[PDB]
């Protein structure tokens, strides 16, 4: 099958449409239906509203819904010994490394700043209560 | 919903995996020669004399220093993304958990009632409780009711008809009530409003006095 | 990019470890994010809604924001304006979007149809029909103005609305730089690629920037010395490119997150946040698609012709 | 990885402390709403 993304071989093209499973590109997706098929993705079901200039729809019942939302807050805090990583226990390397200036200090500083931020991120989210109820 | 879907918490697992990969890459780079005769520093020192060993060592220093610098740069970029996420989580805590939000789709789908926090590995989970309308019905409506030459509007609702009788109801839940002077207000005559219909407006004090 | 078709260079490049893998991974992550950014903004409607065959909305004319069926693009008059106004041989490839321009236009149409026929109800649950004039009445209440003000001035308000919409095309069409915000993004990306290609012409201390000439003239033990100079320079150039793309991608993500928020709060509801959905008191908004972006039309209420009165806190 | 000069630092707040904060937020909401 020839598509805008390239040449697709081994997939069975169909004239149906479904929700996108594995995206290929240019509106084309593939899924396992068994064999692998290729199709144009659907954007959803069609729904026509019965609009008029004197008609209104009003709920007579309701439901209670509970959904979940997940957010990252922090990373693992790390630290690197620049000299040890590069030179190990060699004093020959250590002395050579001095000719490059303060690169190791700069690297340690950058990682330290990140590590501190991770604790701030946690406090900002969870420590919003003044007392323990 | 969570227990039956092993990948439900992928958002947190992705963060863990990315950090682990970065460290593994940094370690594996130690095996590279970078043009040196050997990636093993001790072997170079044991075999070669100073004026020659230093040439081989500088090649390893350049490569390893470059690898470490690359690592740190990537961590700074990744950290910025995490900070943004934490800032959003902190906002949701304040607005969804410590209050009731009117922001659409901020605290889940539907009309927000309340939310509950739960802890998680390097993250937070919010349970959003919302109100969703159900089982709607068709009614005939009108912008105003004409009575005694005056135009009446709903105070807190909408005028509807069941095909034979007119009622006034709250908008988000069907609960039809008789149209009276206590649930409408009057403004102007009936000659201005487009789509105004004729109906009686009941005055509770009429039968009393 | 670095070695071309040289196996001599390719073998030398192996001594640098996994740098090429890391670079490919970084760019792949960016490419995926770009499709996520689009979905978060446009795919906020559960079903594809359509307007009535007869466009009777009480005097309110939406013909310039609704799709024009006479064209194969099925875009609005305004969208047509927006779209009109805004290396492979070196190992550089351009990948297609998952969603096509037609698919994005279809999402936009569904959002417009939903808003016009059912107000904000379709954003919370089932789409519940309501007469447009009555929808507008509720939006007036939301800004502290009684509903009778709308009904007694329906003709004036519909006319003010229709004129305000008509002026949009003139404001945009008469100002070639109006859409600079989107053009700037396109230009920045093009410049980055052109720079990456031009760097291939640099010698970096080598006798020649042309790898084939080095291999044809020099013997192995000498050619390798010249080649390593080109590898170092080209690898450094490619690493610089990727780093800049990661930083730029972060900025775009932030913009997409804001656009997604505005869609939810300005289009699928009525906002009380000051200057979030335009200047004045927010009534409603309409989305329009654009090249690598979105355009929002914000409809607001503005007070006019004030008069002086004497006041008091209470009556005795 | 420690042997290569790579170290992992502990969080200031423990998992127990985070759980305690969460419990306080839940108890507050249930008994006193948003007040
Ligand atoms: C899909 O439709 C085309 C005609 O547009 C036809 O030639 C093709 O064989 C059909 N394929 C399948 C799987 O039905
Ligand atoms: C409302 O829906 C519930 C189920 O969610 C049902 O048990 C109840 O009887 C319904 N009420 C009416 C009046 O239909
Ligand atoms: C309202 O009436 C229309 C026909 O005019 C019908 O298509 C629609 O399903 C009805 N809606 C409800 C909730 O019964
Ligand atoms: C409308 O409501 C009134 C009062 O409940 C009732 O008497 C009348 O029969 C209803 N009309 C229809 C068509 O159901
Ligand atoms: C509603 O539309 C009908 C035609 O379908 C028209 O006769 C009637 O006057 C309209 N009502 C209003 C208030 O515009
Ligand atoms: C409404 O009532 C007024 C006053 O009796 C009358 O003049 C008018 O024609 C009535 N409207 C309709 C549609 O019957
Ligand atoms: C809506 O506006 C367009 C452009 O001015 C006009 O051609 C069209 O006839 C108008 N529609 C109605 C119902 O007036
Ligand atoms: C109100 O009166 C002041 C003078 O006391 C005048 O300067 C101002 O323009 C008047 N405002 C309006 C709206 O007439």
């Amino acid at each position: 099958f020839q598509t805008r993304a390239g040449c697709l071989i081994g997939a069975e093209h169909v004239n149906n449409s479904y929700e996108c499973d594995i995206p290929i590109g240019a509106g084309i997706c593939a899924s396992y239906q068994q064999s692998i098929i290729a199709y144009t993705m659907s954007l959803g079901a069609e729904n026509s509203v019965a609009y008029s200039n004197n008609s209104i729809a009003i709920p007579t019942n309701f439901t209670i819904s509970v959904t979940t939302e997940i957010l990252p807050v922090s990373m693992t805090k790390t630290s690197v010994d620049c000299t040890m990583y590069i030179c190990g226990d060699s004093t020959e390397c250590s002395n050579l490394l001095l000719q490059y200036g303060s690169f190791c200090t700069q690297l340690n500083r950058a990682l330290t700043g990140i590590a501190v931020e991770q604790d701030k991120n946690t406090q900002e989210v969870f420590a919003q209560v003044k007392q323990i109820y | 919903s969570l227990s039956s879907t092993p990948s439900a918490l992928g958002k947190l697992q992705d963060v863990v995996n990315q950090n682990a990969q970065a460290l593994n890459t940094l370690v594996k780079q130690l095996s590279s020669n970078f043009g040196a005769i050997s990636s093993v520093l001790n072997d170079i020192l044991s075999r070669l004399c100073p004026p020659e060993a230093e040439v081989q060592i500088d090649r390893l220093i350049t490569g390893r220093l470059q690898s470490l610098q690359t690592y740190v740069t990537q961590q700074l970029i990744r950290a910025a993304e995490i900070r943004a996420s934490a800032n959003l989580a902190a906002t949701k805590m304040s607005e969804c958990v410590l209050g009731q939000s009117k922001r659409v789709d901020f605290c889940g789908k539907g009309y927000h009632l309340m939310s509950f926090p739960q802890s998680a590995p390097h993250g937070v989970v919010f349970l959003h409780v919302t109100y969703v309308p159900a089982q709607e019905k068709n009614f005939t409506t009108a912008p105003a009711i004409c009575h005694d030459g005056k135009a009446h509007f709903p105070r807190e609702g909408v005028f509807v008809s069941n095909g034979t009788h007119w009622f006034v109801t709250q908008r988000n839940f069907y609960e039809p009530q008789i149209i009276t002077t206590d649930n409408t207000f009057v403004s102007g005559n009936c000659d201005v409003v487009i789509g105004i219909v004729n109906n009686t407006v009941y005055d509770p004090l009429q039968p009393e006095l | 990019y670095i070695c071309g078709d040289s196996t001599e260079c390719s073998n030398l490049l192996l001594q640098y470890g996994s740098f090429c893998t890391q670079l490919n991974r970084a760019l792949t992550g960016i490419a995926v994010e770009q499709d996520k950014n689009t979905q978060e903004v446009f795919a906020q409607v559960k079903q594809i809604y359509k307007t009535p065959p007869i466009k009777d909305f009480g005097g309110f004319n939406f013909s310039q924001i609704l799709p024009d069926p006479s064209k194969p693009s099925k875009r609005s008059p305004i969208e047509d304006l927006l779209f009109n106004k805004v290396q492979k041989f070196n190992g550089l490839n351009v990948l297609p979007p998952l969603l096509t321009d037609e698919m994005i236009a279809q999402y936009t149409s569904a959002l417009l149809a939903g808003t016009i026929t059912s107000g904000w109800t379709f954003g919370a649950g089932p789409a519940l029909q309501i007469p447009f004039p009555m929808q507008m009445a509720y939006r007036f209440n939301g800004i502290g103005v009684t509903q009778n003000v709308l009904y007694e001035n329906q003709k004036l308000i519909a006319n003010q609305f229709n004129s305000a919409i008509g002026k949009i095309q003139d404001s945009l069409s008469s100002t070639p730089s109006a859409l600079g915000k989107l053009q700037d993004v396109v230009n920045q990306n093009a410049q980055a690629l052109n720079t990456l290609v031009k760097q291939l012409s640099s010698n970096f201390g080598a006798i020649s920037s042309v790898l084939n000439d080095i291999l044809s003239r020099l013997c192995p033990p000498e050619a390798e010395v010249q080649i390593d100079r080109l590898i170092t320079g080209r690898l450094q150039s490619l690493q610089t490119y990727v780093t800049q793309q990661l930083i730029r991608a972060a900025e775009i993500r932030a913009s997409a997150n804001l656009a997604a928020t505005k869609m939810s709060e300005c289009v699928l509801g009525q906002s009380k946040r000051v200057d979030f959905c335009g200047k004045g008191y927010h009534l409603m908004s309409f989305p329009q698609s654009a090249p690598h972006g979105v355009v929002f039309l914000h409809v607001t209420y503005v007070p006019a012709q004030e008069k002086n009165f004497t006041t008091a806190p209470a009556i005795c």
